[PDB]
């Protein structure tokens, strides 16, 4: 198979910003016929892929001229001269030329703001829950930035990841961040068998873990 | 004029098999063709040329594709065999023309053993007491339901700055949803804080007060 | 051709 990688994975741009995105395939794109079948889209949250450029360097009909493809064979770009705010997205190449057809990992285009540490809230098993039989915990990770984080469960100390189940938001439209929510899931046995439970975050904006705790028997 | 129209959500149950449409119409095209793309990501399944029956498919999806056109109505169907749950994931219809291509809406395939099964919603209060002029995050979690959507309001709502609602995740065959909201210390416990909770599917609604431990 | 099956 033809394998399409893009870098980088993640291009965040302040609005007004040149923008450039690569494609690179493992073998050459250009078909025996004359043509390089490599395209460009584009993919909001919640829309289907647009196509922007087609065969390298072809905008299609509507695309604004802000948008432009280069390269050949195995190597190819994509520049926006001036990034708009209704660019941001994940942008897809994809090859046609050779079957199985087949598509990069895709680049997420988005806002860049000044870093922002995470509001970290833990919360034990309701009352509800335990009546009914299980143990949930909960650790919101609420309005970071940037998007790159890490979440670990401890129990009396010890790490726990089963049971752990994770849910990420998009980039928020007001203030460009990222919020995250754990839940680790106990049997009652399990929790009425450990006191400490703590989310513990990983994040740029501390050298150390993020820590919030409770202990179970307070 | 031009439409490109796929089927809607499906739900099916491991193992077994589902069979999904896509249909191109106007007057605006003569020849074309219709892929099928998967996004858990994209994967590209196959191809169909609805006017003459000729299909290229991807190695990898020869035995769990396989498509088909009805040409009395000129509607493509892709079938998914044998379902897993590496299968949940929404499959793209796309056309293409010799003047221009165009992506349909997508249709869902959620793959899962559960029936219909109503949310279990609780509460989520903090542990220990704010401090003056302070935020406060509370939070609903809704555990253990299928299919989706779940809804998820605050104080029916009104309570819409501060919010967020994390996506579900299917796990062991039913959904987690969870959403938080922060508040200044001044308005909660001393005002209502009610997330409010309907599963359509079960005929379920829920409102659970958030209360101080 | 246009489309994710133009080459076909």
């Amino acid at each position: 198979d033809v394998l399409m990688t893009q870098s980088p994975l993640s291009l965040p741009v302040s609005l007004g910003d040149q923008a450039s995105i690569s494609c690179r395939s493992s073998q050459s794109i250009l078909h025996s016929n004359g043509n390089t079948y490599l395209d460009w889209y584009l993919q909001k949250p919640g829309q289907s892929p647009k196509l922007l450029i087609y065969k390298v360097s072809n905008r299609f009909s509507g695309v604004p001229d802000r948008f432009s493809g280069s390269g050949s064979g195995t190597d190819f770009t994509l520049k926006i001269s001036r990034v708009e705010a209704e660019d941001l997205g994940v942008y897809f190449c994809f090859q046609g030329s050779h079957v199985p057809l087949t598509f990069g990992s895709g680049t997420k285009l988005e806002i860049k703001r000044t870093d922002a540490a995470p509001t970290v809230s833990i919360f034990p098993p309701s009352s509800e829950q335990l009546t009914s039989g299980g143990a949930s915990v909960v650790c919101f990770l609420n309005n970071f930035y940037p998007k790159d984080i890490n979440v670990k469960w401890k129990i009396d100390g010890s790490e726990r990841q089963n049971g752990v189940l994770n849910s990420w938001t998009d980039q928020d439209s007001k203030d460009s961040t990222y919020s995250m929510s754990s839940t680790l899931t106990l049997t009652k046995d399990e929790y009425e068998r450990h006191n400490s439970y703590t989310c513990e975050a990983t994040h740029k904006t501390s050298t150390s873990p993020i820590v919030k705790s409770f202990n179970r028997n307070e | 004029e031009f439409q490109l129209q796929q089927s809607g959500p499906e739900l099916v149950k491991p193992g077994a098999s589902v069979k999904i449409s896509c249909k191109a119409s106007g007057d605006s095209f003569t020849d074309y063709n219709l892929s099928w793309v998967k996004q858990i990501s994209l994967e590209w399944i196959g191809v169909i040329n609805p006017n003459y029956g000729t299909t290229t498919y991807n190695q990898k999806f020869k035995a769990k594709a396989t498509l088909t056109v009805d040409q009395s109505s000129s509607t493509a169907y892709m079938q998914l065999n044998s379902l897993t749950s590496e299968d949940s994931a929404v499959y793209y219809c796309a056309f293409s023309s010799r003047l221009f291509g165009y992506w349909g809406q997508g249709t869902t395939l959620t793959v899962s053993s559960a029936s219909t099964t109503p949310p279990s919603v609780y509460p989520l209060a903090p542990g220990s007491a704010a401090q003056t002029n302070s935020m406060v995050t509370l939070g609903c979690l809704v555990k253990g339901y299928f299919p989706e959507p779940v809804t998820v309001t605050w104080n029916s709502g009104s309570l819409s700055s501060g919010v967020h609602t994390f996506p579900a995740v299917l796990q062991s065959d039913l959904y987690t949803l969870s959403s938080s909201v922060t508040v200044p210390s001044s308005t909660w416990p001393s005002e209502t804080v009610t997330c409010n909770v309907a599963h359509p599917a079960s005929s379920t609604k829920v409102d659970k007060k958030i209360v101080p431990r | 051709a246009v489309g994710i099956g133009a080459v076909f």
